C-alpha cells in the first residue's frame, strides 16, 4: 500500500525510462547520440540523461513527494540502435514545456546540455536535434527582421547578396579599413564586414572604425546608386560595451551590425536582437567557435541545433558554411539546416539529419551566409545549393584579386549575376556550371583576371 | 590592371552588371516568372525619383536606420494576378514604355506565399540619362 | 610587392626560430592534420586563420606590418603514442586583443580554425595569458581571501547543497528546503543551474522566500548563511534585474551559468558584483560539450582561466570521485591555476605554460555532483581548506531530512579537518576517520549506512 | 455611474442614454489634443470633408506592401489612410517595420501631390509602455497623426495617449472598436452618445461616428444629435434626437466625426448632406476595391466629394439632386465612371 | 482562373468553410448569432468571420499579394438553438498569426471589434473563446496566482474574508483608516476601497493610502495574523 | 528518525559540530599552527558582541550586502609574530581566559603570504551562556 520516501540510490530507468509515453504537442524533444560505458544498459544511460537534464539527481530525495514528478520529469521514450555501430544509440528525451523559461535560449541549453555530457556513465554524447514546439516558439521575440523584411528594407530582390570580410583580419587602421570598404562596395558588393575578431584593439579603436566605415558606406552608395551596408561588429567584453556600439551604429544611420553569438553568448545576443528589433537594425550573426562544439560526430552539439538556437535568440543572417570552401560542411546536412533556418515548416527527413518535424509558427526566417575560401569558380555551385535567399561572401576572393577591391567586387558581382540569369533561362547549374563562368570570363576583363588566378584552387581531401 | 570608374557609373540592382537584356533575354525571364506561378508587375519613376536618397530624414530624430526615399516606384496599372500569359506581359511592357518614354521602367514579380518581391530588373532607362556607363567603358 | 594567388601558410606563419615575447598570448593546440597535410603547414594555417591571414594573398597586407601583427606557429612537438597528432605552439601579439574582453580572445583563438577541412580534429589545451594582458581585466569580484573575510569563515572547506528536484518545486517549498538545509550546518544552498524563472516557480517569488530562509537559519545557527540565487537569464536586462533584487534583499551571493549565459553577460555581472559587494558563484553548465574529448575541443583548464579573467568568486572544479568525469592529476593542476598567483609549467599535470596571474584574486573551486559522506576525506585531501564541497542528493537524500543531512555532512567535514590537522594522513586513514565519526554521530551514522556501497568507477 | 447597477437582480435591463457633464467638471479635463479648428489649421485643409481609407485586407499584408498600398491611395487624392483597427503588431507585419514604410509612403505622396498627407499609425497595444513606444516612434518620424482604439485599449490608456499627443503635437484618431457590444440594443447598455461625450473628455481629434447609409447600423436623427455633441460648444436639449440634457462644453475643442464602413461614391452626396465640411469620410473597400487600383480609386472619391461640395456651394440641394450631381461627374471623370459602374446596385437597407 | 474581380460578392464564398479541420493553435470563438430576417445563417456567420479577420464589404485587389488561405477567419460550423426560431451558434476559427502576442486588447479588437454593429444582424453575443496554449504562452498572465498568493499571505485551508468599506463615497481618509482597522482586527483578512473610491475632493488617494497602511499594521500586530487592504 | 533542534542550538564556526576540544586536542591544533609557520592570535568578545547581527544597517541605503556587525572581536595583546613556541601560546590562552572569564574567546591564526586568517576555533564559552546545546542533546 502506497509510495513513500525510500532513501538510497536506485536505477534511473525506474523513473526516467518510459518507452510507452505518448509525446505531447508542447513537449521539447531531444535527440541524443549516446555512447554508454561498457556494461551500462542503453535504457539506463538514456534515463540518466533524461533525469539529470530535468528533475533527477543520483540518489532519491524526499522533496519529490511535495511535487508531481509525473508532470515535470524528463522522459527517455525511445532508443534506436545506430547502424554500423557497436556501442552507439539515439536516445529520445521529452521535456515538458513547464521546465523552461519563456524566451530564454540560455535556459533551454542549461537544462538540455548542462551537465549530462560530462557523466562518467557515458563515453560520448552528441545532441543532434531538438523539436521546439510552437507553444515554446511563440515565447521568443526571434529574429529582428527575417529574410522578407530584410529584402524589403534593403530594396534587393531576385538574387543572392554579396558580402566580403575585409583582410588582413587584424592589423588595419580605421582609415585603411574604411578605404578598403569603400573600394569593395563601389565594385558591386552589397555588404562588407568586420572580421569576427575585429572588435576594439590598439591598432584600431571601434569608434574610429565605425565613423570611417560610415563614410565609406555613404560614398559607395552615392556612387553606385545601390543600397550599401557594412556589418560593424558589436561583439564586446560586456553588455554595456556591446550596447554602446550598437547605439553608435544606429546613431550613424548605418543599416546593419554583427554579433558573434557563441563567443559573446546567448544572453548578450538576445539582448542585441531585441535592441535591433526596437531600432530597425539588421543583425548579422557570426558563428565563431561553433566548430569547437559541432565538428565531431561522436560528441558535442550538431550545428543544426545551434542554428535553431540562433533563430530563437535572434538574428537576420547566420553563417551556414560553404560546403565547397575552406571549412567543413557536408552537402546533404547543410541543405537540411538551411531549410531549418529559412522555412516555416520542415518535415522530418533523416537522410538530411532532421530528426524532428519543426514548425516555426511564423517566426521569421534567418538568411544563410556562405563564406570562407570561396571564389568565382564556386559561384554556380553556391547559387545551386542556396538559391536567391542567401548571402555569399568573398574575403580573400575580393581583396585577393590582382587589380584590387573594386575590380574584385565587380568580378564576383558579374559571376553571380551570370549564374542567376543562366538559372533563370533554364540552364542547369549543376552541369553547365563551368560553362556559364567561362562564357562570362571571355566577356568581362575583371572576372577573367579573377578566373585566371584561382582556376586551380579547390578544397577536397 | 584596369581601374573601375567612379564617374558616372550608376547601377540598378539585379542584372545591371551584365550586358543589357535583349528583347529575347527579357522574354526568357518572363517565362521563368510564369513558369513559377509568380505575379508580374511593372513599376516606373521619372529621372529624379529613381535613385535612393534621404531628404525626408531632415524631419527625423535618430531613427533614420534603413530609411531611404525612392524605394517605392509608381505602379503600372495593377499586378497581373493568375495571368499565366507571357505574351500579355510583354505587351504591357510596351504599353508602359510607350506612355512614359522618359521614365525608368522595371519589371518585378511577387511570390504571394512568402509575400515578397521575388525578382526585378530594369527594362527602360530614359534617353536623357547621362549617369550610366555602357558595359565596356566601366573600366579604363 | 603584391603577388595575387594562393600560397602556403607556412611561408608566412610558420616561424620556428621566433623568440616569444613576455607579452605574447601563447596557445597550445592538440593538432590532428588530414593525411598528407604536413604538420608545419597545418600549424601555420591555425596560426594564420586565428590572427591575420586568409586563404589567398591580399594586397592590403602591405598597408600594415604583418611582422608586427601576425600569429606565429613557433614550435611543434609530436605526441608520444600517436601517429598523426601534434602539439602546435602559437604566439599571438598582445595588440591582437581587446583589453578586458575574454570574448574577443576566444573569438580569435578558437573562432574559425576548429572547422578547417585541412584538419581532422583540434583541441586547445592551454593558453599562456601574460601579465600585461591579465592587468586589463577587472577579474573576480572578490576572490577567496576577501570572500572568506566577508563571510567570516576560516580553517575548513565550505559546505553547499543544490536543492532537489532540479525543477518542479514551488518557491515556498524551495525556501522550506533551503531553511532546513542551512540550519543543519551547511554554509550554502543553491538554485540548480537550470532553475531560472519558470511557470512552476517564478524567480522573484523564489528570491523572497529564499531570503527569508537564509535569515531564519542565520538567526538560529548564529553562523553566516548564503543561498546562490540564480541570475542566469534570457537577456542582460533580465540578468541584471535579478542581481539587483538579490542586492536589494541584502543576500550575500548569486550564481551565474557563464557558458550558457555567455562571457559578455558574465563579465557584465562580475562587474556588477564588484560594484555592489555581491559574491558570484559560477556554474560551468555546458563545459562537457566542449572539454570532454581528448582529440577535439577546449580543455577545461582554458575555460577556467577564461572564467577567472571574466570574473567569478566560485567556479565548479569537478569532484574526481563523484558522478561526473574528472581525472585527478589534471584537476589538481587546474585548481592551482584557479587559486594560485603563480603556477609553474608542469606537463605531468597538463600545464603547458607558466601562468603568472600578477595578483588577480583566486577563484574558489567548487566540488559538486554525486558525492556523499564517504568521499569527504578524499575531497579534503584533494582540495584542502580553500574549496567548496556540495551535497545535493547527499543532503536531500538523507533518510531523516535536510537538517540531519546537513549536520551529517558538516560533522564529516569537521572530523576530517581535525584529523588532517592532528597529523593523520587522510589518503590512508580516510575510512577510519569517517567510521569513528559515525559511531559518534547518529545523523552521520544514518548517512554512512545508506551510501556505504555507492561508488563511481568504470 | 455604470459600475455595478447594470447587474442588479432587482432589474431586467438598464441603459444609460445620456449624461449631463457640467462645465465645472468639463474644465478638469485636458480633453482633445487639438480639435477640429486646430487640426484644419495644422493640415492646411479647408472648405470640404477630409478623405480617408482603411488599407485592406485587414490583416495579412507585409509592411512593404502596406506602404505600397498607402502610397498609391494617398497620391490619388485621399488625405489620409489608416491602419485597420486590429492592425497592431503581428507575425506577418511588425509595427516598427510598418511605421517606417508608411512614413516613406506619406512623404512620397506628399512630394508628388503637393498636398499635406497623413496615415493613422496605430498605437493601440497590450501595455501602456508599448502604446507609448509606438507613439514616440511616430513622433520621431515626423508623421502628423496616430490612432488608438479607445474602448479596447481603455480610457486610462487613452487619456495618457491624448496627453502625449497634446504635448508633442500629434493628431489623434480614435477608433471605436467594440462600441456595438455596448451601444447596439435599445433596452440595455450605454448609448453611443455617452461613449462619445466620454471620448471627447478623455481626448481625441477624430472619432468614428457611423455612416447611417453604410454597412453598420446608425439611425439618422440620433446620429445628427451625437455629431452635434462631438463638434459643438453648446447643444440644447432635443428629445427628438435622443439628447436628454443641455450640454455646455465650455470651450473644450470639438472632435471630428469620421464616417466609415461600407460606403462608396454613390453615398457621397448623402454623406456631404449629413455631416457638412467638418467630417472625415473613409473608403476602404471603396478605394482598394476600385477596378483600376488605389490611385484611381482615390481620385474617384476625391472628385465625387469635390463635385458635391461645389454643388452644395452653388445652391443645389444635395438631398434631392444627389444622384444628378454624381451622374454628371461620372460622364466627366473616367475614374469616377469606373467606380459608379461597379457599385451602382449596392445598398444597405434591411 | 483566380485574378482580380472588382465588385461585391457573398461572404460565404470565402469565409464559410464547414469542411475546415481546426488547428491546435487557432483561436476559436462561439458567437450566439441572430441574423436579420432573410439573411441566411451561413452568410451571416461568414460576414462575422470576415469582418473580424481579413475581409471588407467589396472585393479588394491586394488579397492577391498575400495568402488569404493562411490568414482568413473561418466560419466552420453552425448549430441552431433549440427553442429559438432565429438564433444560431456560429463557430469561428482565427489563425494564431492574426493576434499580437500578449495583447488581450488586440484579441478583443479583432474578435469583438466591428461585427456586433452589423446591419445584417439583429444581435450578437460572444459566448466563449478557445485560447490555445501557444497563444496563452505569450502572456505574462496573473502576477501571482492562487498558490503563490496563499504562500505569500501564509493562509491555508479556508475561504478568505474581505470587506468593502462603506459608505462607497463620502468618508475622509482618517475615517477610512479607522473603519479599516476595526474590520481587520475583528478577523477579516482583507478590506478594500470601493471600486469608485479613487481620489476625490472628500478623500485624496495618498492620504487614504497612508492611514490605511497604519490600520493594516495595527490590526496585524494586534491579531498576529497577516492583513491586507 | 531524529529531529535537529532549532532551540537554542547556536554554533560557532569551525569545529563547533564536533565534541568540545580537550586540552590536548587544542594543543594538537597549536602544533599544526606552529608546524606551518602561521601567526597565532587571540580574540575575545562579551556575551552580546559575539554573534553576527545588523543593527548598524538602520543607517544604510540599499548597500547592506555582506555587511554584518560583530565580525570583529577584540584582539588579545598582539599577534605572536615569528613566535615558534607552542608552550607560550597555551600560556596566553590561559592569561586571556583568566582576564576575561565571561567572554567568548577564540584562537585564530594568520597566513601572511595569502594574507588571510587560515584557521580559527572557539576556546572559551562564557558560563552564563544558555544558547548552546551539548553534543548529545542537539537532536531529539
Ligand atoms: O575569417 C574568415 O575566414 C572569414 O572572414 C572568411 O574569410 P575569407 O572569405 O577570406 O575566407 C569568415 O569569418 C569565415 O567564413 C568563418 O567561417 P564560417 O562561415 O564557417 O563560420
Ligand atoms: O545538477 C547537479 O547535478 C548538481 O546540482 C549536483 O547535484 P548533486 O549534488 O545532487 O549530485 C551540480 O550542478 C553538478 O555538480 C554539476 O556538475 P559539475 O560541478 O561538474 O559542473
Ligand atoms: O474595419 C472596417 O470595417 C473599417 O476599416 C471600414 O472599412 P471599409 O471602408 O472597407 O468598409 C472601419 O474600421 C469601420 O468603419 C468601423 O466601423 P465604425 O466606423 O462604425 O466604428
Ligand atoms: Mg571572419
Ligand atoms: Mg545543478
Ligand atoms: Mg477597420
Ligand atoms: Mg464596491
Amino acid at each position: 500500500a502506497g509510495a513513500g520516501f525510500k532513501a538510497g540510490v536506485k536505477d534511473y530507468r525506474l523513473t526516467y525510462y518510459t518507452p510507452d509515453y505518448v509525446v505531447r504537442d508542447t513537449d521539447i524533444l531531444a535527440a541524443f547520440r549516446m555512447t554508454p560505458q561498457p556494461g551500462v544498459p542503453p535504457e539506463e544511460c538514456g534515463a540518466a540523461v533524461a533525469a539529470e537534464s530535468s528533475t533527477g539527481t543520483w540518489t532519491t530525495v524526499w522533496t519529490d513527494g511535495l511535487t508531481s514528478l509525473d508532470r515535470y520529469k524528463g522522459r527517455c521514450y525511445d532508443i534506436e540502435p545506430v547502424p554500423g555501430e557497436d556501442n552507439q544509440y539515439i536516445a529520445y528525451v521529452a521535456y515538458p514545456i513547464d521546465l523552461f523559461e519563456e524566451g530564454s535560449v540560455t535556459n533551454m541549453f542549461t537544462s538540455i546540455v548542462g551537465n549530462v555530457f560530462g557523466f562518467k556513465a557515458l563515453r560520448a554524447l552528441r545532441l543532434e536535434d531538438l523539436r521546439i514546439p510552437p507553444a515554446y516558439v511563440k515565447t521568443f521575440v526571434g529574429p529582428p527582421h527575417g529574410i522578407q523584411v530584410e529584402r524589403d528594407k534593403l530594396n534587393k530582390y531576385g538574387r543572392g547578396l554579396l558580402g566580403c570580410t575585409i583582410k588582413p583580419k587584424l592589423g588595419l587602421s580605421a582609415k585603411n579599413y574604411g578605404r578598403a570598404v569603400y573600394e569593395c562596395l563601389r565594385g558591386g558588393l552589397d555588404f562588407t564586414k568586420d572580421d569576427e575578431n575585429v572588435n576594439s584593439q590598439p591598432f584600431m579603436r571601434w569608434r574610429d572604425r565605425f565613423l570611417f566605415v560610415a563614410e565609406a558606406i555613404y560614398k559607395a552608395q552615392a556612387e553606385t546608386g545601390e543600397v550599401k551596408g557594412h556589418y560593424l561588429n558589436a561583439t564586446a567584453g560586456t553588455c554595456e560595451e556591446m550596447m554602446k556600439r550598437a547605439v553608435c551604429a544606429k546613431e550613424l544611420g548605418v543599416p546593419i551590425i554583427m554579433h558573434d553569438y557563441l563567443t559573446g553568448g546567448f544572453t548578450a545576443n538576445t539582448s542585441l536582437a531585441i535592441y535591433c528589433r526596437d531600432n530597425g537594425l539588421l543583425l548579422h550573426i557570426h558563428r565563431a567557435m561553433h566548430a569547437v562544439i559541432d565538428r565531431q560526430r561522436n560528441h558535442g552539439i550538431h550545428f543544426r541545433v545551434l542554428a535553431k538556437a540562433l533563430r530563437m535568440s535572434g538574428g537576420d543572417h547566420l553563417h551556414s558554411g560553404t560546403v565547397v570552401g575552406k571549412l567543413e560542411g557536408e552537402r546533404e546536412v547543410t541543405l537540411g539546416f538551411v531549410d531549418l533556418m529559412r522555412d516555416d515548416y520542415v518535415e522530418k527527413d533523416r537522410s538530411r539529419g532532421i530528426y524532428f518535424t519543426q514548425d516555426w509558427c511564423s517566426m521569421p526566417g534567418v538568411m544563410p551566409v556562405a563564406s570562407g575560401g570561396i571564389h568565382v569558380w564556386h559561384m554556380p555551385a553556391l547559387v545551386e545549393i542556396f538559391g536567391d535567399d542567401a548571402c555569399l561572401q568573398f574575403g580573400g576572393g575580393t581583396l585577393g584579386h590582382p587589380w584590387g577591391n573594386a575590380p574584385g567586387a565587380a568580378a564576383n558581382r558579374v559571376a553571380l549575376e551570370a549564374c542567376t540569369q543562366a538559372r533563370n533561362e533554364g540552364r542547369d547549374l549543376a552541369r553547365e556550371g563551368g560553362d556559364v563562368i567561362r562564357s562570362a570570363c571571355k566577356w568581362s576583363p575583371e572576372l577573367a583576371a579573377a578566373c585566371e588566378v584561382w582556376k586551380e584552387i579547390k578544397f577536397e581531401f | 590592371m584596369m581601374v573601375w570608374t567612379p564617374v558616372n557609373n550608376k547601377m540598378f540592382e539585379t542584372f545591371s552588371y551584365l550586358p543589357p537584356l535583349t528583347d529575347e533575354q527579357i522574354a526568357a525571364q518572363v517565362d521563368y516568372i510564369v513558369a513559377n506561378g509568380w505575379i508580374p508587375c511593372l513599376e516606373f519613376a521619372e529621372a529624379d525619383k529613381a535613385y535612393v536618397s534621404n531628404e525626408s530624414a531632415i524631419r527625423f530624430g535618430s531613427v533614420s536606420c534603413l530609411y531611404y526615399d525612392n524605394r517605392y516606384w509608381t505602379m503600372w496599372k495593377l499586378p497581373m494576378f493568375g495571368c499565366r500569359d507571357p505574351m500579355q506581359v510583354l505587351r504591357e511592357i510596351v504599353a508602359c514604355t510607350k506612355a512614359f518614354p522618359d521614365a525608368y521602367v522595371r519589371l518585378v514579380a511577387f511570390d504571394n506565399q512568402k509575400q515578397v518581391q521575388i525578382m526585378g530588373f530594369l527594362v527602360q532607362r530614359p534617353k536623357t540619362a547621362r549617369d550610366f556607363q555602357p558595359a565596356n567603358k566601366r573600366s579604363v
